[PDB]
């Protein structure tokens, strides 16, 4: 059976976007796959911001999360896998969840 | 995080 995790990440999201909340995604920047500014690491890891405002045409499909946002100004596309999604919170308060890992992500 | 507040 496939990973749960993209399908748990859409219900935090939506959860989250519901109550008021500003949805922050914590990505492995290790992980192989992952395409987002250098800029953006720091301690191995990257934190982004995937309220609609901060983001454009957001699609968080089941093998990936696909959005464009502006870095300084600059428009860039990001492309994050799913197994490198470590969890979602909220800005706010820091209420979310940190995914359980899954054997197909390693 | 790393992106603008605002992307539009």
């Amino acid at each position: 059976s496939s990973p749960k995790r993209p399908y748990l990440l859409r219900a935090y999201y939506d959860w989250l976007v519901d109550n008021s909340f500003t949805p922050y995604l914590v990505v492995d920047a290790t992980y192989l796959g992952v395409n987002v500014p250098v800029e953006c690491v720091k301690d191995g890891q990257i934190v982004l911001n995937l309220s609609a405002s901060a983001t454009g045409n957001l699609q968080l499909t089941n093998d990936f999360i696909q959005f464009n946002a502006r870095f300084k100004g600059v428009s860039r596309e990001l492309y994050i896998p799913m197994g490198a999604a470590l969890a979602i919170y909220a800005r706010e308060n820091g209420d979310g969840v940190m995914f359980e890992p899954e054997e197909i992500y390693d | 995080a790393c992106n603008d507040e605002n992307y539009a």
